[PDB]
C-alpha cells in the first residue's frame, strides 16, 4: 500500500543514487 | 520489499518539497494567479426536482450541458458545448436526431416547449428558444428559431436564417435570409442527403462515444500503441519476418469512413 | 455576377501509367501538378512547392500534340530540367512540366497521361 | 521521343482498319460516321470493329472505352489520347 | 544633357561597365556552372 | 543517395583520419616536392570545380558535399606548403571544418523532419523559425570565410601558409575560388531571409539532442575570434610533433 | 516591470516544484499525474488583471471569464459565455443577464483604432447568443438573441436590438425602439408594456440564476466520481 | 420506449479533453501554437506554429482534415467542421492558410480560405466556398455553398455580395493584424504551465473518499 512495486524501476534508482554519490565524491577527492 | 518502502519514503520526502516549493512560488506570484481546480462542470444536471431522461445509446458530449426537463431519444447525439437547459419548461428530442456542437436549444415560458422530432439534424451553433420541429428537417448552421416557430417535416432552415415567432415553415421547403424568406423546394435529392446525413451523424456519434466514454487507462493504452504504431518499418519488417499489423483499437468503424 | 467557383473549375482527364482513365477537377489559374495532386494520383510530398527551381520532373505529363497548341510553349528551364532528370537524356516533344500548365477553359477538356512514378525520398 | 501517335495516323489507321470489314463499303465510311446507323452495322459488328482496333494499336481498350467508341471520330480520338497505342 | 544619359549612364554606366561588369560575368558564370555541372551524368563508367 | 546520417558520417569523421594519414605517411616518410606539387594541382582543381559545380547546384545535400570537396581542397592547399605553419593550418582547416560540416548537417538534420531537398525548401525560414535561420546563416557565411566566424580563421591561416609558401599561383587560385563559391551560400541565405514564396515549408521543432549539439557548435563557431589561442597552440604543437 | 519580473520568477519556481512534485510521483510509482485533465478555469487572470465577480452573482462553470471582467451584484452570466476583456476591461452592472452560449469581449489590438472597453449596465439582457463587441449598452435594455454588436455600438435605456440583428460600428439605438436586420435599421416603437416586460424578465431571470446557482453549489457526487474512476 | 442507461456519467471531475483522437487520428497542435484550454480539437486537427486557437472554439475534423496555418487566429466560440466531398467536386477538407484572421461566431466548413484574409465574426462558409487571397468579409455574412469570394475584395451581406474593391494599403493591414492577434495569443500563452496541478485535486478527493 506504501511500497513501490516495479523492481527494474527500483534497481535503476538505486544505481541513479550510487551514481550521484560516485559522481560527489570524485569530485570531492579530486 | 525493504526497497521498495524505502524508494516510497524517499519519493514522498521529495513529493512534499516540491510541493512546498510550487507553494513558494505560488505565494512569490503576489496572489495574482487563479489556481485551476477540479471540474466542477456536470453534463447531466437536475433541476427543479426534475431530472434529464436520456437514452442508453444517445452520444451526450461531457462539454455539452444538459440540464433539467430534457428527454433524448434512442441513437440521439448532443455534440460539445451544446446546452439544453429545460428548467421553466420541457425539451423534448426524438430519436434518430443530433443537435451539433456550441449549439442552444434553450426553453422558455412555463406554455412553449420545444420539440425537436426524428432524424433530424441542427446545425453548429443553431439556437433554438421553444421551436417545435417535426420529423426529418433541417435546421442549418447558425440559424436561430425564435418562439412558437414550427418547422414541418422535410422542411429546411438555412445556415444564418432568423426564423421569427410563429412562423411555419412549410414540408418540402427551404427558407433563407434573415426574415426567412421562400427559397426553394428542398427536391427529392436533397431530402435524401437529409437522410444520409441524419445516419452518418448517428454512426459518427457512436464513435465519438466509444473513444469518449474511455477511462485513464484504456486512454494510456491508446496513447502508446497509437505512438508506436504511428509510422512502420517494411525493410526491418521483412528481415525479421514480422507483419506489424494495426491494433483493433486504432481501427475506426467503416461506417463513418469514404 | 454570383461569383460561384464552378465557372473556375476545369474539368480534364489524366490517364495514369497502367492505363487507367481518371477524371481530374481544377480550378483555373491553379496548376495542372495542383489538380493532379488534390485528384491524388501524384504523391503530394513528392513536390511541394510550385517552382521551376524546386521540381525535378516529378510532375511531368504526356499531353496529346493537339493540346500543346493551347498552353504556351515550354521554356528553357523547363527543357533542360526535361532533359537533365529523365532515364535517357532526350526531350519527349510530348511532355511538359505540371507546374508551368496553368489550367483554363481553354485547355478544359485536355487528356493528359502519368508516367511510371519516380522516387524522390533522399 | 515521341509519346502519342500522330492524329492523321491514326486517322489514316482507323479508315483501314474500319475499310476491311466485309460488310462495310468504302463509300459510306467517312471520319463522322456512326456505326451503328451511317456504316448499317450490328452490335457484334461494332464490337469487332472496337476488337479489331485495340489488336491493330496493341493496347488493351477499357469496356466502357469500347461501349464510347460508336464513331469513327471518337476511335480516332481516343486512340490519338492514349499514350499505349 | 545628352553626355548625362546616352553618354555617361547608358552608354557607360549601364552599358560596357556592366555589360563587362556584373552582367557578362553573370552569365558567364551561369554557361560554366551549367556545363561543368553537366560532368556529373551519373554513370559509373563516366566516373571510372 | 545515402540517408543523411550516413552522409554527415562521411562527411566529418573520415576527413580527418585519412589526411592524418597522408601526413604520417607523406610529410613524413615520403616528404618531397613532386608530393607537394601533386596536391597543389589537386587542390586547384578542387577549389575551383567545386565552386563552379556548386554555383549550379538546387539540392541541399549536393551543394553540402561540393562545399566539402573546397574545403577539402583548401586543406590540400595546406598540405601541399607542407611546413610546420602550413601542417598546423591543415589540422586549423580540419577542426574548423569539421566543426561546421557538424552544425550545417545537425541543421539539415533538423529540417529532415519535414522531408527538406531542395535549396527553396527552407524559403521563407526567417518567418516561420527565425532563430534557425540566423544560425543556417551563420554556418553559411562561416562556410564563406566572413571574419568574425570561425571559418574565416582556417582560410586566412591556410592563406597565409600559402603566402610563407611561396606559392603565390595557389594563393591567388584559392583567393579568387573563396569570391566565386561565396554566391551559393549567398543564394542559401537569400532563400531564407529575402525571398517572399506563394507557399511555405513549415518544419517540425528540433529535439533536444540536435539542439543542444547546434547550441553548442554555433556558440563556438560565432565566438571563436575571442579567443583562437587553444587550438592554434594545439595545433602548432601538433605540427612540431610530426617529426620531433 | 519589477512585478512581471516576480510573476515570471514565481513561474519559474512553481514549475520547478511542479518537476520534483512529478519526480517524486514518479518514485512512487504513480503516474497519475500523466492524466490529461480540463485545466479551463471558470475565472482565468492575466498578470495583473484579474477578474472581479461579486459574491450572490452567478457564473456557471462552462462559462470563462478572462482578463478584466468585473461582474455586479445579482447578475448572471451562464453555460458557455466567453467574457474576454484581456485588451481592455469589461463593466457588467447589477440585476444583468448573459444568457447562455454568449459572448462579451474588448476588440483586440489597436489595428482599427482605440479599443474601446466594454460596458454592460443595471438590469439588462444581453442576449441569448449575442457576439457583443467593445460596445455600451445602459440600463434595463434587451440585446436580443444571437446579435451582433460592433465596437461603438451604444444602446440607450429601454431600446431593443431584436434577434439576429447586426448593428454596425458607431450605432446609437434611442430610447424606445427596436433594431433589426443585417444592415441594422429601425422598425418600430417601444411601448410600456413592453419595457415592463423587460425589466420583469430581467428578474426573473435573475431569480432563475439564483435558483441555478443554488443547484450547483451543491458537492460533486462521489458515487459519479468513483463510477468515473473504476471502469 | 426510452432506457436510461444506470452507469452514464453525469460527472466526469474532468471537463471535455482539448485533444480527442479519433482511430489512429491524433490530432497535431504545433508548440509554438496556442490552443486554450476550453477548445476542442477532434480527429484530423492540424494546428501550425503562431496558431491562436482562441477560448469556447470547437474544430471538429472527424469527416476530413482541418488544417490551420502559420499565425492564423480563430476567435472565440467559432466552429470548423469538414465533410466528404463537395458541391464543386474540389477537396472538401478544411483549409485555412497563413494570417488569415477569423472572427468570434465563424461557422466554417469545408472551406478553403487562402492565406492572408480576414473574416469578422458571425460569418458563415459552408461547403466549397473559398475566399481568395487578400480578402475580407464583414460580420455577419454568410456564403452559399460553392460560392467564392475574389480575391483583393470586401464582401458582405447575408447572402454574400460584392461592396468595393481594396485599397493597397488596406490589404497590407491583414498581416498586421493577424501578427497583432498572435501577440496577443502569445500574451496568454504564459499563463499556462506545461503540466496542471489538477491532478494534486484528484488525489486530495481520492484521498477524502479513500
Ligand atoms: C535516477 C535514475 C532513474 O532512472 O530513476 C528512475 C526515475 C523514474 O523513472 P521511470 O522509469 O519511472 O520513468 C521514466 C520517465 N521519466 C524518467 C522521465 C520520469 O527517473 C528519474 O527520476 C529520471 C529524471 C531525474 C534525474 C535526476
Ligand atoms: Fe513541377
Ligand atoms: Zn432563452
Amino acid at each position: 500500500e506504501r511500497v513501490s512495486t516495479d523492481k527494474h524501476r527500483n534497481y535503476a534508482v538505486v544505481a541513479g543514487t550510487i551514481t550521484i554519490l560516485g559522481a560527489l565524491g570524485w569530485y570531492l577527492k579530486g | 520489499g525493504t526497497l521498495g518502502r524505502a524508494i516510497y519514503s524517499v519519493g514522498f520526502w521529495i513529493r512534499e518539497t516540491g510541493q512546498a516549493i510550487d507553494r513558494l512560488g505560488s505565494r512569490l506570484q503576489g496572489g495574482y494567479f487563479f489556481q485551476e481546480q477540479l471540474s466542477r462542470h456536470r453534463t447531466l444536471m437536475n433541476i427543479f426536482d426534475k431530472a434529464p431522461v436520456v437514452d442508453k445509446d444517445v452520444f451526450v458530449a461531457p462539454s455539452a450541458s444538459v440540464i433539467g426537463d430534457v428527454q433524448v431519444g434512442r441513437g440521439s447525439s448532443i455534440w460539445y458545448g451544446c446546452v439544453l437547459r429545460g428548467d421553466v419548461n420541457s425539451i423534448r428530442v426524438g430519436s434518430g436526431t443530433n443537435i451539433q456542437d456550441n449549439s442552444l436549444v434553450h426553453v422558455a415560458k412555463s406554455v412553449l416547449p420545444t420539440v425537436i422530432g426524428d432524424n433530424v439534424t441542427v446545425g453548429h451553433s443553431a439556437v433554438l428558444h421553444g421551436c417545435t420541429v417535426e420529423d426529418e428537417a433541417f435546421v442549418g448552421m447558425g440559424a436561430v428559431l425564435l418562439d412558437g416557430v414550427v418547422v414541418e417535416k422535410n422542411a429546411m432552415v438555412a445556415a444564418g436564417a432568423l426564423v421569427r415567432q410563429n412562423t411555419r415553415i412549410p414540408s418540402g421547403e427551404v427558407w433563407a435570409g434573415n426574415p426567412a424568406k421562400f427559397l426553394r423546394k428542398l427536391s427529392n435529392e436533397e431530402i435524401t442527403f437529409i437522410s444520409q446525413s441524419a445516419i452518418n451523424y448517428t454512426n459518427l456519434a457512436q464513435v465519438h462515444a466509444a473513444e469518449n466514454s474511455k477511462s485513464y487507462d484504456e486512454i494510456e493504452f491508446e496513447k502508446v500503441l497509437r505512438k508506436k504504431y504511428a509510422r512502420k518499418d517494411e525493410e526491418y519488417d521483412s528481415m525479421l519476418g514480422v507483419v506489424r499489423e494495426i491494433p483493433p483499437e486504432l481501427i475506426l468503424p467503416d461506417n463513418v469512413l469514404p | 455576377s454570383s461569383k460561384k467557383v464552378s465557372d473556375r473549375i476545369v474539368r480534364l482527364s489524366a490517364i495514369d501509367f497502367e492505363g487507367k482513365k481518371h477524371e481530374v477537377v481544377g480550378l483555373a489559374g491553379h496548376t495542372l501538378l495542383k489538380a493532379l495532386i488534390n485528384t491524388g494520383l501524384i504523391d503530394p510530398d513528392s513536390h511541394r512547392l510550385e517552382e521551376i527551381d524546386a521540381c525535378s520532373a516529378h510532375c511531368e505529363v504526356n499531353i496529346a500534340q493537339e493540346w500543346l497548341d493551347k498552353l504556351p510553349p515550354r521554356s528553357y528551364d523547363e527543357e533542360y530540367v526535361l532533359v537533365r532528370n529523365s532515364r535517357a537524356r532526350v526531350l519527349n516533344k510530348h511532355s511538359r512540366l505540371g507546374c508551368q500548365v496553368l489550367l483554363d477553359h481553354n485547355l478544359q477538356g485536355m487528356v493528359v497521361a502519368l508516367p511510371e512514378p519516380k522516387p524522390w525520398d533522399t | 521521343r515521341g509519346s502519342f501517335l500522330d492524329k492523321s495516323e491514326v486517322a489514316d489507321r482507323v479508315i483501314s482498319c474500319v475499310k476491311n470489314f466485309q460488310k462495310v463499303d468504302p463509300a459510306k465510311v467517312t471520319p463522322n460516321a456512326h456505326f451503328q446507323n451511317d456504316l448499317g452495322l450490328d452490335s457484334l459488328d461494332a464490337v469487332e470493329i472496337v476488337m479489331a482496333l485495340e489488336e491493330e494499336f496493341g493496347f488493351e481498350i477499357p469496356d466502357n472505352e469500347a461501349d464510347k467508341i460508336n464513331s469513327i471520330k471518337h476511335a480516332v480520338d481516343f486512340i490519338a489520347s492514349h499514350p499505349q497505342a | 544633357l545628352r553626355f548625362g544619359y546616352e553618354v555617361s549612364f547608358e552608354a557607360l554606366d549601364k552599358g560596357a561597365i556592366e555589360i563587362l561588369g556584373p552582367y557578362g560575368i553573370s552569365y558567364t558564370f551561369r554557361r560554366l556552372a551549367e556545363r561543368i555541372s553537366q560532368l556529373q551524368s551519373g554513370f559509373v563508367y563516366h566516373y571510372a | 543517395g545515402s540517408p543523411t546520417p550516413v552522409t554527415a558520417f562521411l562527411s566529418i569523421a573520415p576527413k580527418i583520419s585519412i589526411f592524418a594519414n597522408i601526413l604520417r605517411v607523406f610529410i613524413y616518410g615520403s616528404y618531397g616536392a613532386t608530393l607537394q606539387q601533386i596536391f597543389c594541382f589537386c587542390s586547384i582543381a578542387s577549389m575551383i570545380l567545386g565552386a563552379l559545380a556548386a554555383m549550379a547546384q538546387t539540392k541541399v545535400k549536393r551543394l553540402l558535399a561540393y562545399s566539402s570537396i573546397g574545403h577539402v581542397g583548401y586543406i590540400c592547399i595546406g598540405f601541399s606548403c607542407g611546413t610546420i605553419e602550413g601542417i598546423q593550418s591543415l589540422l586549423i582547416g580540419i577542426f574548423i571544418y569539421a566543426l561546421m560540416t557538424i552544425d550545417a548537417f545537425a541543421i539539415v538534420l533538423a529540417l529532415r523532419q519535414t522531408r527538406v531537398k531542395y535549396i527553396a525548401d527552407l524559403g521563407a525560414l526567417a518567418k516561420t523559425n527565425p532563430i534557425l535561420a540566423i544560425t543556417f546563416s551563420i554556418t553559411m557565411f562561416s562556410y564563406v570565410g566572413i571574419p568574425p566566424l570561425a571559418g574565416f580563421c582556417s582560410k586566412f591561416y591556410l592563406f597565409f601558409a600559402a603566402l610563407g609558401c611561396g606559392a603565390y599561383f595557389l594563393a591567388s587560385v584559392g583567393v579568387v575560388t573563396s569570391v566565386i563559391g561565396c554566391f551559393y551560400y549567398i543564394r542559401l541565405v537569400k532563400r531564407m531571409f529575402f525571398d517572399t514564396p506563394r507557399t511555405w515549408i513549415l518544419y517540425e521543432p528540433m529535439d533536444r539532442d540536435k539542439s543542444l549539439l547546434l547550441a553548442m557548435t554555433s556558440s563556438f563557431i560565432t565566438l571563436f575570434f575571442l579567443y583562437p589561442s587553444p587550438l592554434f597552440s594545439v595545433t602548432h604543437q601538433m605540427a612540431l610533433s610530426l617529426y620531433l | 516591470t519589477l512585478g512581471r519580473a516576480f510573476y515570471a520568477v514565481g513561474f519559474w519556481i512553481r514549475e520547478t516544484g511542479q518537476a520534483i512534485d512529478r519526480l517524486g510521483s514518479r518514485l512512487q510509482g504513480n503516474y497519475l499525474f500523466q492524466e490529461q485533465l480540463s485545466r479551463h478555469r471558470p475565472l482565468m487572470n492575466l498578470f495583473d488583471k484579474y477578474p472581479s465577480v461579486h459574491k450572490d452573482a452567478f457564473v456557471a462553470p462552462s462559462a470563462s471569464l478572462l482578463g478584466d471582467v468585473h461582474v455586479g451584484p445579482a447578475s448572471s452570466i451562464w453555460y458557455g459565455c466567453v467574457l474576454r476583456g484581456d485588451v481592455n476591461g469589461i463593466v457588467i452592472g447589477s440585476g444583468t443577464n448573459i444568457q447562455d452560449n454568449s459572448l462579451v469581449h474588448v476588440a483586440k489590438s489597436n489595428l482599427t483604432g482605440k479599443v474601446l472597453p466594454t460596458i454592460i449596465g443595471d438590469n439588462v439582457t444581453v442576449g441569448h447568443s449575442a457576439v457583443l463587441q467593445g460596445c455600451t449598452v445602459e440600463d434595463e435594455a434587451f440585446i436580443g438573441m444571437g446579435a451582433t454588436l460592433l465596437d461603438g455600438v451604444y444602446v440607450e435605456k429601454h431600446a431593443m436590438v431584436a434577434a439576429g440583428a447586426l448593428v454596425r460600428q458607431n450605432t446609437r439605438i434611442p430610447y424606445g425602439e427596436v433594431w433589426g436586420g443585417n444592415p441594422a435599421k429601425f422598425l418600430r416603437k417601444l411601448t410600456e408594456d413592453e419595457m415592463a416586460f423587460f425589466s420583469q424578465s430581467a428578474l426573473n431571470y435573475s431569480n432563475l440564476a439564483q435558483a441555478h446557482a443554488a443547484e450547483n453549489a451543491k458537492e460533486l457526487e462521489e458515487t459519479e466520481f468513483v463510477k468515473v474512476l473504476h471502469k | 420506449s426510452i432506457t436510461p442507461s444506470p452507469d452514464r456519467v453525469k460527472w466526469d471531475y474532468r471537463g471535455q479533453r482539448k485533444i480527442i483522437p479519433l482511430g489512429q487520428w491524433l490530432p497535431k497542435v504545433a508548440v509554438d501554437a496556442y490552443v486554450a484550454p476550453n477548445v476542442v480539437l477532434a480527429g484530423q486537427v492540424t494546428v501550425w506554429d503562431g496558431a491562436s486557437v482562441w477560448p469556447g472554439c470547437v474544430l471538429r475534423g472527424d469527416l476530413n482534415k482541418i488544417s490551420i496555418g502559420f499565425c492564423s487566429n480563430v476567435q472565440e466560440r467559432s466552429v470548423l467542421h469538414a465533410a466528404w466531398t463537395s458541391p464543386t467536386g474540389l477537396p472538401a477538407d478544411t483549409s485555412i492558410e497563413r494570417y488569415v484572421t477569423i472572427g468570434a461566431y465563424s461557422l466554417l466548413r469545408s472551406c478553403t480560405i487562402e492565406p492572408e484574409c480576414i473574416i469578422g465574426q458571425h460569418s458563415i462558409l459552408m461547403e466549397g466556398s473559398l475566399v481568395e487571397t487578400q480578402s475580407i468579409l464583414e460580420a455577419g455574412s454568410v456564403v452559399p455553398p460553392g460560392r467564392r469570394i475574389p480575391s483583393g475584395e470586401l464582401w458582405a451581406g447575408n447572402p454574400a455580395r460584392f461592396v468595393r474593391t481594396l485599397t493597397h494599403e488596406e490589404i497590407l493591414e491583414i498581416p498586421k493584424l493577424a501578427v497583432a492577434i498572435n501577440d496577443l495569443s502569445r500574451d496568454h500563452y504564459s499563463e499556462f504551465l506545461p503540466y496542471s496541478t489538477v491532478y494534486l485535486e484528484v488525489e486530495k478527493f481520492k484521498k477524502s473518499l479513500g
